[PDB]
């Protein structure tokens, strides 16, 4: 519902989704740019945005 | 506290001094050391002085100022009202905006040295470049007829 | 310039209308109050010089920085992502420096001749060197037909095909070619290892030269081959006498 | 009228008539020194800031 | 998706991430972590009354 | 990825995270200045999935047809070769032409009354509704 | 632009004013907009154009305002100028200058 | 290997280092979280750089150095 | 086919000369012609004026009681001033008038070593209430400078800095003559035209550029 | 007038004929003005010897085909262009080449008269079949820079495009270096590609000493203050 209020018929969308008393799940990337958290694509999908990184042994030995 | 005339100001030079009083919560760490260890007067003032934009130099021309000590009218609750008139003398440079009387518009992409321009036999440098690819498309022949 | 060096900024033309409109570039100071824009990226920002100005962003994140230099930097980024044409190829400008320069002209100086008579073959040279030689004296124009003996550029299909067979071609090796000096100069511009092209550069040979090398060259190379045509056709645009 | 004058063009001090009936004369490159190959159309332009 | 968030927190209304980028830009540490934008507070705050 | 198929900008396979659906939006947005039903308004009618003026009906089943001509409007009977009943669209334009499909016999021409039709056929000149598509 | 009001004789000519001295003897004077700032800050500065024995006419033009040589509106310069590209600084419309 | 010197920014050629990773986000976030850690240890001093820095090499540079020379190990 | 190159002056009048270098490779001809060219235009020492101070002004955006010109007016007028100085040193020259006339370089009282070269060069028109008194600092410099500001001088308010036109060359051309022949002796001429301020003769300015282009040549050995 | 900062000759050794020379830094506009001189120094000043006609025998009004041999009258000239001489009397000298056995000739088979030296005698220059009989003239003359084929009045000597410049190929480019403050300074770099008569460094020794030697005639003028940058 938060991505629908900004993209037209404010009004509309806000009362239906109080009367529906609706629970936007947060998942996409428009409403992460509205929240600011990491957007669901590219660097932000968890594949990505958790990576474990050290240095091998033969690499800390030179 | 105003510029002198016929200073050259420069970016972030002060041109009118002007302080304000401030209220005993606003003084920083730092100031409140200096205001208790010296106990100084009960007038805290805060430094809001006019300074010169950023970009912004040249010569101070000219000052202007009233005052509600003389019938000057100002606003309600304005004891002092100054104006600071800086002269700025612009030669033209990369970006500036050059433009003909056909629509022929462009900006300054380089200045050359007089010696790398190219000259007609007597060694008569010329003054601008115009690109060829504009003039045919843009259905502007004018310019080459002016010209 | 010390905490400039390999800090990338992101440049921004309004209207942003496809991804392209914001891109990633190494900043190297500059006098003078203006942003100076690479020429080869004014289609993808729809850019020209009638005034436009461009908004500068300065990444600060590591992650910031790691995008602006991996995704979004100015040479990772040559092909249209709509079309996969590419966008950062030689215009007007370059074009017109490019298409004077591999012009044939029948009759023009130092041209080929058939060698009848007791007086042999004229328009033949050792090495391109030579050719430049020639040209710096009033002997050779640069569109005129020869035959030279090219020592670091690869043959034609039908040509290597034909004069090394199953063995290709190797740097050093030697072969006839039947071309104009500007289209040797043009193929010098090209990757070492490019069939030569013997043509006159319009456009769509541009293009499609450039097609091939972004279909099998690595993108750094690409990215090297269009500055060394912008050069190229830049310096052969003044020197071709278009005039209104 | 504008073709008829660009061929009576009075010449400069030396007697050289610098600019031809065409419209373009011969210019060198002030920076490697060679003449450019072919004339260019040069003239005075009402240019403005 | 990290530049996005850092234009869209750090660099607009995220009212402590800004003092801390300054402090760990000015100190040599690494950029911190984002926060909360005002603006989405101030939505919240809006819809509420 | 390998449903989607190389990426237009990289030259080789799409990438996970990649926001195909964006730079779909913005690769048929971009060239939208030059478009001149007519341009720019007809592709706003087919990605609204608006019923397009000027409609041209298709068939329902494959079966014979009946075009009664009339000077001020036209008008289709269907009868269907699977053993159904009678399907009847009406009240046809005048201003619209007839669609020349290649019939079952191979021959290309003009909508003739009492030959084989089938499913889906457009039935006149002009642009079909999607909904019924 | 300063413009004559009625015809007369320059009586005195200075950066500051020029005051025109008329046949039945009265005498006009005009002041001169010297380094005045316009409402886009640019510079309004007139300046004389005739001398101190001068006879002007009803309608001469006495000083020149901003833009203006002679009388005449001068909002440019006389640029001799080449139409060729040159090395790629003049490209996409961009302008070289001497 | 038909490429000039690389200038600046491309230092490392960005197929070489494409040739590590599986794609380009995977890369960015390695390069990043790399330079962090070279951040932190030149504040603490946690591994260090495992090449030689040129005189003021930016932490991502060295990072970049360090996957194209293998030295790294990633677990997407 | 060895003979040594010869420079032969040619003069046409006080303040313009062509020079003739005729046994030269050909191809030559232009290159040389137009390095000398770019040297003159570019490097040749002179003198100008740097700043004034005139009496009763403070910055260059004002008028002087009885002065026909405005302050801005006069330094323009100012910069077509062709001045000669051996000091090598900022030194100083004064100028004074009172009364009706026209103030001319001409009147201008240079110190020793400075010598002005066009008196008649106008600067300012002084009516009946008009009284005139700069100070002019002259330095030797060369190129081209635009104008100190105070504040990367000790220089106090009163002081206006001007851009200083070093160059005393005014005007540079060649011409090559290619001779040809169906035999291998084939060479360029090089005719180089020269015309200077009036403050140097094109022989001085010449000499000074051969000797500025000689030192730089000179470093690949 | 006054003094300027110095600029350096920095050398970078490509290959042993090919180098890369630096001048910096110099002051705004003196790249191009130093460049092209120096480049049409290099390329047509510099003198040394080369061939100029030919004679070959067994054919002398034809000219497209030599019995005995696998290439063409063209491309012996061609690779002929290509031989590398250098001569001490300035004077047309001739030289003969040769060989019967059935193999390879090269510049090696060639029999060079007193005063004058093949640098490149590895060079291939045809190739002889069984029963192959390959005899050929060569004049050599000294000159400088690059000269076309000057003929007849004698059968079977054909005159040859004469490359005397011990340079082959010499291109230049002036980039953008500061020296404080200030990002307009030039910076002039050569490519001198060379044969192996003189080494770039020689070549570029001698243009300079040649550049010298002629902007001396201006200096013999007068002795006038100039820009100095000695130490
Ligand atoms: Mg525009």
């Amino acid at each position: 519902w938060l991505s629908a209020a900004s993209f037209q018929e404010t009004t509309r969308v806000l009362t239906d989704a109080a009367i529906n008393c609706r629970s936007d799940k947060l998942n996409g990337l428009k409403e992460n740019v509205i929240i600011g958290k990491l957007i669901p694509a590219g660097t932000g999908i968890n594949r990505y945005r958790n990576i474990a990184v050290q240095p091998t042994e033969e690499a800390r030995a030179a | 506290g105003i510029v002198r005339i016929g200073a050259e100001v420069r970016d972030g030079d002060i041109l009118v001094g002007k302080v304000t009083p401030k209220g005993e919560t606003e003084l920083t760490p730092e100031e409140r050391l200096l205001r208790a260890i010296f106990g100084e007067k009960a007038r805290e003032v805060r430094d809001t002085s006019l300074k010169v934009p950023h970009g912004e130099s040249g010569k101070v021309i000219g000052i202007r100022v009233f005052s509600r000590e003389d019938e000057d009218e100002l606003p309600a609750g304005v004891n002092e009202l100054v104006r600071v008139y800086v002269a700025q003398k612009r030669k033209i440079s990369d970006g500036d905006k050059l433009a003909g009387r056909h629509g022929n518009k462009g900006v300054i992409g380089k200045i050359l040295p007089v010696e790398d321009m190219p000259f007609l036999a007597d060694g008569t440098p010329v003054d601008i470049i115009l690109n060829t690819h504009g003039v045919p498309r843009r259905m502007n022949i004018g310019q080459i007829l002016e010209t | 310039e010390e905490v400039i060096a390999e800090h990338p900024v992101l440049l921004n033309r309004a209207p942003t209308l496809h991804r392209l409109g914001i891109q990633a570039f190494e900043p190297m100071l500059v006098e003078g109050k203006a942003i100076q824009l690479h020429p080869l990226v004014c289609e993808a920002f729809n850019a020209d010089f009638d005034g436009d100005q461009m908004a500068v962003h300065l990444p600060l994140s590591a992650e910031a920085q790691a995008e602006a230099r991996i995704l979004m930097l100015s040479s990772n980024n040559i092909l249209s992502p709509a079309s996969g044409r590419p966008l950062a190829m030689p215009r007007l400008d370059m074009v017109t420096g490019l298409y004077y320069l591999t012009t044939e002209v029948p009759g023009d100086t130092g041209e080929y001749q058939p060698a009848s008579g007791d007086h042999p073959e004229t328009g033949v040279y050792s090495s391109p060197a030579e050719a430049i030689m020639a040209a710096d004296r009033g002997v050779l124009s640069v569109r005129a037909k020869i035959k030279v003996r090219l020592t670091q550029l690869r043959p034609p299909v039908e040509i290597e095909a034909e004069l090394f067979g199953h063995s290709g071609w190797q740097p050093g090796d030697a072969w006839m070619a039947e071309t104009t000096l500007g289209r040797v100069m043009f193929n010098e511009l090209l990757p070492l290892g490019y069939p030569f092209v013997n043509k006159q550069m319009h456009k769509k040979v541009q293009a499609a030269i450039i097609n091939d090398l972004a279909e099998r060259y690595p993108m750094i190379v690409v990215a090297q081959t269009v500055d060394k045509l912008k050069d190229a056709g830049f310096y052969w645009a003044t020197r071709s006498g278009v005039t209104v | 009228e504008l073709q008829g004058l660009l061929s009576c063009t009075l010449p400069n001090r030396d007697g050289d008539v610098l600019v031809d009936a065409d419209g373009k004369a011969m210019l060198f490159d002030g920076r490697s020194g060679e003449p450019f190959p072919y004339p260019v159309t040069v003239g005075y332009m009402y240019i403005m800031k | 998706a990290y530049t996005l968030q850092e234009l869209l927190t750090i660099k607009s209304d995220d009212t402590v991430g800004r003092v801390k980028v300054y402090e760990a830009i000015v100190k040599g540490e690494n950029i911190p972590e984002p926060g909360i934008p005002e603006s989405f507070k101030v939505l919240l705050k809006e819809l509420q009354s | 990825a390998t449903c989607y198929g190389r990426s237009m900008a990289t030259g080789k396979l799409v990438d996970i995270g990649e926001a195909v659906g964006i730079v779909a939006a913005q690769s048929i947005g971009e060239p939208g200045t030059q478009l001149t039903t007519g341009g720019l308004p007809r592709v706003q009618e087919l990605f609204e999935a608006r019923v397009p003026r000027g409609k041209a009906p298709i068939a329902d089943v494959t079966g014979r047809v009946r075009l009664e001509d009339g000077e001020r409007f036209y008008k289709i009977t269907i009868v269907p070769d699977d053993g159904g009943e009678e399907v009847v669209y009406d009240k046809i334009s005048k201003r619209q032409r007839l669609r020349v499909f290649k019939h079952e016999d191979g021959s290309e021409r003009v909508l003739s009354d009492g030959d084989h039709v089938e499913v889906g056929q457009q039935l006149m000149e002009g642009s079909a509704d999607p909904h019924e598509v | 632009v300063v413009v004559a009001e009625e015809s007369g004789v320059i009586e005195e000519v200075s950066a500051d004013y020029i005051t025109v001295m008329h046949d039945n003897g009265t005498r006009r004077t005009y002041r001169m907009r010297k380094f005045a700032r316009s409402n886009h800050g640019t510079c309004a500065n007139q300046c004389p154009i005739v001398d101190a024995g001068d006879r002007v006419e009803a309608g001469q033009v006495i000083a020149d305002g901003p833009c203006t040589d002679d009388g005449e509106m001068a909002l440019g310069k006389n640029l001799l100028v080449a139409i060729m590209p040159w090395e790629g600084h003049n490209y996409e419309d961009a302008i070289i200058l001497s | 290997g038909g490429y000039d010197t690389p200038l600046g920014i491309t230092n490392p050629p960005i197929d070489e280092l494409l040739d590590r990773v599986s794609s380009k986000y995977a890369l960015v976030i390695y390069a990043a979280k790399r330079a962090r850690q070279i951040n932190d240890y030149y504040n603490q001093l946690y591994v260090g750089p495992l090449v030689e820095p040129g005189l003021q090499e930016k932490p991502l540079s060295i990072a970049l150095r360090e996957i194209h020379a293998d030295l790294l190990e990633h677990t997407e | 086919i060895s003979q040594r190159p010869t420079l032969s002056e040619d003069v046409l009048t006080d303040n313009r000369s062509q020079f003739v270098i005729e046994p030269l490779e050909p191809g030559f001809g232009y290159t040389l012609g137009n390095s000398l060219r770019r040297t003159l235009l570019s490097s040749i020492p002179g003198a100008a004026v740097t700043s004034i101070r005139i009496d009763g002004v403070l910055h260059e955006f004002t008028t002087v009681p009885g002065v026909k010109e405005d302050v801005t007016e006069i330094i323009l007028n100012l910069k077509s001033l062709v001045v000669s100085s051996e000091e090598d040193e900022p030194v100083t020259m004064y100028l004074r008038k009172q009364g009706p006339g026209e103030v001319t370089a001409g009147d201008i009282v240079p110190p020793a070593g400075v010598t002005v070269h066009n008196p008649g060069m106008h600067i300012a028109t002084l009516n009946d209430k008009g009284k005139l008194e700069v100070e002019l600092v002259v330095e030797r410099g060369r190129g081209y400078v635009p104008a100190v500001q105070n504040r990367a001088s000790g220089a106090e308010i009163g002081r206006i800095p001007v851009d200083s036109i070093y160059s005393p060359v005014l005007k540079v051309t060649y011409k090559v003559d290619a001779t040809r022949v169906e035999q291998r002796t084939d060479f360029d001429k090089l005719i180089l035209d020269v015309e200077t301020k009036n403050s140097i003769s094109p022989r001085d300015a010449l000499a000074s550029a051969g000797k500025t282009l000689v030192e730089l040549f000179g470093l690949a050995r």
